[PDB]
């Protein structure tokens, strides 16, 4: 250890040093906090260039306007800040807005290796495409962003070979609005002005509800507020959206002048959350070039606060944060808007909702041929071998396995022969990827590629299975309720379940769920039922008259006895409704076959022998739930199996809770009733081509 | 339709 240089006192510092895991991040917490203590890390003051009175303000809007041909095109260089798994929404996107003239310069997420490989093929084919060499781990409202943004503007001006004319960045979640020869036209009439969108409200109230009045730091991705700081003198703070589009001066400036206020604001900034959100909008008003600034950014942001903002970002930022929600299909009126001038729209996921993507580029280029496969449908990859069973937890490798074995027992009995079964396989090794499934904006599975030995000709084999969940939502004769779930992982903003498998181990803590119509205020009675009968909880529930869904976490003691669960709804003892999911015994520890001592101790059910204080032993008589002693002593002797015995346990689970729709092999095969994976319609090796990327076109498009 | 992403503390 060591102690620090200053004595640190302030109660977020205290704060911050004592949840801080790294002895790097608590060193660079207590140097920035000293630094600042002693006034030698803010500026205090900044000196003002612009030689307006206030803001600028530029121009009246005609539709009609835009459609004539430059002499004189700009150039586009996008930026691409993209994370995650969305790879094949990114090229369709991609697709959408190429132009053999513009540029493109994309960054992945240091953290998103899968995605970063899926770019290198496009970088890879287009000399006007190229990737950051350099990767950042670009947390929501961290610092770096803006060192993102900043490296990206000295990169690209020092590319001689692409003369450019504007910056714009752009998401995997963004998606144009207009065709790319209205959007060169109106850019090519304005290009010496700036476009960024301010806040739009009180100027004070901003810079509270944004801390920009409070020190940040990132470290160990993670933002950790330090404590306060004074908006320094002489200059006007402004922020609003970081989406915007920047003019080559402009940039220029930004990235090479040595003034008074380029240097502060940089300084200033780098201790800031959310800088791009008001580090632009602050320097260009301050500039010399503050007479070319338009308050619109050409964007339409989907900003519904009321489900947006749910502080969901607690456990990144020392801070509450709010987030735009995804467009559906009945927004789409809205992209035709003539009040002011908009290019780009956000957010969009086809995860959440395909259909208004669809809509959109229909509209905006034509439909596909008669006879294109794949319109309606997406795959999403979720694991890749490059990444290593060790990027996966015990729970997904685990039941990745099971769905890989449902799908040999699917091909083995599909083949009806009285002699040799030329369709028995074994497995082998781990799963190569794994896909989700959606077809009509519904989640329909995953799709596990592996590889297999076919025993009768003693061959390896690589093969896809799909495999989908069996419904288990069931109603009865009674009403306002519409669905019950249960899973992890709720998203408050897009009201779902983030793990779409609702796959779960035992050491799980599952929510449950409900979805209600309208109608007038109601209450329910919920109760939660283990495998063997036990009742682990009850609560009732208000329904107000204006509940769309409701749901709670109950406190369970771990780990909870695998096996089936269910959960029930009543009204006043009158059933209403039941759902079950699984709660799967796991094959893997520390991914590892699982060991006696360590899978008694995990499949046993929770230590105290009750999952909460209070204990509703009294309604299993009263709702019908007897405990069969027989059950009580298989489910012990479950707990204790390893092995094969563990195996079919788990498999026999697994083929309970799912199906196994099909499986193809990718290439020969000696099983004669699988298809080749090419030639099915829900392969992740099937045609999709609105998302693949061909030859460049005469008129200089992909799309 | 207003801008901004920060929520208060
Ligand atoms: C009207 C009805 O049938 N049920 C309840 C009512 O008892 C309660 O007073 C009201 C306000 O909470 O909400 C509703
Ligand atoms: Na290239």
């Amino acid at each position: 250890d060591q102690p620090p240089k200053c004595d640190i006192s302030g109660k977020e510092a205290i704060s911050a040093l004592s949840r801080a895991k790294s002895k790097h991040c608590r060193q660079e917490i207590g140097e920035t906090y000293c630094r600042h203590k002693l006034g030698l890390l803010m500026p205090e003051k900044v000196t003002r260039f612009c030689p307006l009175e206030g803001k600028a303000n530029k121009n009246q809007w005609d539709e009609d306007s835009v459609e004539y041909m430059p002499a004189n095109p700009v150039r586009i260089a996008f930026v691409l800040v993209v994370h995650g798994r969305a790879s094949r929404q990114l090229q369709r996107m991609f697709k959408a807005i190429y132009h053999k003239d513009h540029f493109y310069y994309i960054h992945v997420d240091k953290r998103s290796n899968y995605l970063h490989r899926q770019v290198l093929q496009v970088s890879r084919q287009y000399s006007n495409v190229r990737v950051t060499p350099w990767r950042m781990a670009t947390i929501w409202g961290g610092a770096s962003l803006l060192s993102t943004y900043l490296q990206s503007m000295r990169d690209l001006l020092e590319m001689t070979d692409w003369p450019w004319d504007f910056f714009i960045n752009l998401s995997a979640a963004d998606y144009p609005i207009r065709t790319n020869d209205q959007l060169v036209a109106f850019l090519s009439r304005y290009r010496d002005m700036n476009f960024l969108k301010s806040h739009g409200r009180d100027n004070a109230r901003f810079i509270r509800k944004q801390g920009l009045d409070r020190l940040f730091l990132e470290c160990d991705a993670h933002m950790w507020r330090l404590g306060d700081r004074r908006i320094p003198e002489g200059i006007a703070v402004d922020g609003g959206s970081d989406w915007f589009l920047l003019n080559r001066r402009f940039v220029e400036y930004v990235t090479f002048s040595t003034d008074d206020l380029v240097t502060k604001m940089k300084q200033f900034y780098s201790y800031t959350l959310l800088p791009a959100e008001s580090f632009f909008h602050t320097v260009l008003e301050n500039s010399p070039h503050c007479d070319t600034m338009v308050d619109n950014n050409l964007r339409i942001t989907n900003w519904n606060r009321k489900l947006g903002c749910k502080c969901q970002y607690k456990h990144i930022v020392d801070w509450c944060g709010c987030s735009p929600n995804d467009f559906k299909p009945q927004d789409f009126h809205r992209f035709q808007q003539t009040a002011r001038p908009t290019f780009f729209a956000r957010k969009f996921e086809a995860v959440v909702n395909q259909e208004i993507i669809g809509q959109l580029d229909y509209y905006l280029y034509g439909n596909y041929p008669a006879g294109t496969p794949g319109l309606r449908s997406y795959w999403e990859n979720v694991y890749d071998e490059p990444d290593g069973i060790h990027s996966l937890s015990d729970v997904t490798l685990t039941l990745y396995h099971s769905f890989a074995r449902l799908g040999l027992r699917r091909a083995e009995t599909s083949l009806h022969t009285d002699g040799e079964n030329s369709c028995r396989y074994y497995p082998m090794g781990h799963p190569a990827s794994v896909h989700l499934y959606f077809l009509a904006d519904r989640f329909q599975g995953f799709l596990i590629k592996h590889h297999a030995t076919n025993l009768a000709v003693s061959k390896l084999e690589t093969l896809e299975t799909w495999v989908m969940p069996k419904k288990v939502f069931k109603i009865a004769s009674p009403g306002r309720l519409q669905f019950s779930e249960v899973g992890t992982d709720w998203d408050a903003k897009e009201r779902l379940f983030r793990n779409f498998g609702g796959l779960l181990g035992p050491m799980d803590e599952p929510v449950g769920m409900q979805k209600w119509g309208k109608g007038p205020n109601v209450t329910v009675t919920v109760i939660w039922v283990d495998p063997v009968n036990v009742i682990a909880a009850t609560y009732d529930i208000l329904i107000e008259s204006t509940a769309e869904f409701t749901h709670y976490k109950p406190p369970l003691n771990l780990p909870l006895r695998p096996g089936v669960w269910t959960v029930k709804i009543l009204h006043h003892w009158v059933p209403v409704a039941e759902t079950k999911f699984l709660v799967a015994p796991l094959t893997f520890s520390n991914r590892q076959p699982i060991k006696p001592e360590e899978a008694l101790k995990l499949h046993n059910g929770p230590l105290r022998n009750a999952y909460m204080e209070q204990s509703f032993q009294s309604l299993n008589p009263v709702l019908s739930l007897p405990i069969n002693p027989a059950q009580v002593e298989q489910a012990r002797r479950n707990a204790a199996s390893t092995g094969t015995a563990l195996e079919g346990w788990l498999d026999s689970l697994v083929g309970g809770m799912w199906t196994a729709m099909d499986i193809c092999a990718t290439g020969p095969t000696a099983c004669p009733v699988m298809q080749t994976c090419s030639q099915t319609a829900w392969s992740s090796f099937s045609p999709d081509p609105k998302s693949e990327l061909g030859a460049v076109k005469p008129d200089g498009r992909l799309r | 339709e207003e801008e901004g992403s920060g929520g208060g503390q």
